[PDB]
């Protein structure tokens, strides 16, 4: 027997800026998102889901320096909290 | 101890993860085959060198272990290759005993989306996420059903920098 | 004195379904929606940040028949969680 | 009771409002002049009517209030229309002593966005899910700078049905 599924479900995207915006990378210590991802997933991972983890990365870049950016979460169908149960 | 498989990750203790129906549920870590993706690109032809992007890798790939995936590395490639590179992803086995996935995409970018290696003004060398989206859904990735798709992106979406002054 | 501040920020866009794909309006009792939103905001508008809320739209969604959607949360730029707190 | 001002929405007490740093700051309740705008069409020239369009304008329109919204109700507007009455909301005074708004769209859609009036496949009338975001930004509306920004879409976003088949 077949069954219907929606054809888009389950998807998260965490964008580095807004749109028509620049993102910043610094040449020896790396992308500023990304360092600052990183960071966030290391000390949140074992206690908040994706959804509030990017968030959290977003709270992070809310005082605006000489190089601004605004990380952006886009086309979200997670119908369920994502937790990534780090050592499980 | 940074010295185990969860490096500089925190860990979830057993009390904290009965702590937390609206979840998605993890597979078994013994025989669960996480998979999960990094493209970046670095030397282009017609744009700059992208300086540090090999901490971006590290960092990234190292993370995504920690996590319990299993990371592949592509570099230098036309939104071409990448089409060809996320459709063979998505057609990966191990997918089905997967419970989740994440893809990282690391590249210079415009507003209409993600430059490829071979990308210039003239001629445009672009991968739309809608095209990310499109090949790894329900239909072109049937293995991924259910399962959290994580996308993470650094690029630019434009040229402006994204302020606006006010007074106090 | 002046200061920077991002040009997009605190943004939460809800659309009925994913993208290409059709929503679903009864002609006597609605658009099936804006109905599921309005009584998950009511029951949950006490307890839930509005992300959580249209997360639980969407769960709401899950099991597809023959008029299936899915709605989609969009470009967010929200730093920290929105709460109604109705009564206050 | 649902003889209230909030209705059917259901009451947040004062223990578990004390319960719930990372959360946005709501404004007096006394003083507070919270707006919100809802854009429906229901008529249109080439378009089939929207039958039940009027069951959702009585069902957002009470609970935008239940919420504390003062609630603005549009009907029939083209595209330009739209974008108009968008730039006199942002214009609106009462955002300076608001907290947060909500604004709803109820249309026909296709994938580049919302219908509006006048609408047919020879002759365009869309309006733009970005164009709604930069008039409501910081730039465009520096008084809901800081402050949470909901919209709200009911419309298709093309003709798929988006679904795809599986066996068990």
């Amino acid at each position: 027997a077949i069954k219907k599924a929606h054809i888009e479900k389950d998807f998260i995207a965490f964008c580095s800026s807004t749109p028509d915006n620049v993102s910043w990378r610094h040449p020896t210590m790396g992308s500023v998102f990304i360092g600052r991802l990183i960071e966030h997933m290391q000390e949140y991972a074992c206690s908040c889901d994706v959804e509030e983890i990017f968030r959290k990365v977003r709270f992070s870049f809310e005082q605006p320096d000489g190089r601004a950016q605004m990380p952006t979460t886009e086309r979200v169908t997670l119908t369920r909290c994502f937790y990534l149960f780090p050592g499980h | 101890t940074s010295s185990g498989s969860e490096g500089n990750v925190k860990l979830c203790s057993l009390e904290e993860a009965q702590r937390i129906a609206e979840i998605y549920p993890i597979m078994d870590k013994s025989s669960r085959t996480r998979l999960a993706l990094i493209i970046c690109n670095e030397e282009f032809d017609s744009i700059p060198r992208r300086t540090g992007a090999e901490v971006d890798i590290t960092g990234m790939t190292m993370l995504l272990q920690n996590l319990g995936y299993s990371v592949d590395v592509k570099k230098n490639l036309t939104a071409s290759d990448m089409t060809t590179e996320l459709e063979a992803f998505a057609h990966r086995p191990e997918h089905k005993t997967s419970d989740s996935t994440f893809l990282v995409f690391m590249s210079h970018g415009i507003r209409e989306g993600i430059c490829g290696k071979k990308h210039s003004e003239q001629v445009p060398d672009i991968l739309q996420l809608n095209a990310i989206f499109n090949m790894l859904n329900t239909k072109n990735c049937p293995s991924l059903k259910d399962k959290p798709k994580v996308i993470i992106i650094q690029a630019c979406r434009g040229d402006s920098p994204g302020v606006v002054w006010f007074k106090d």
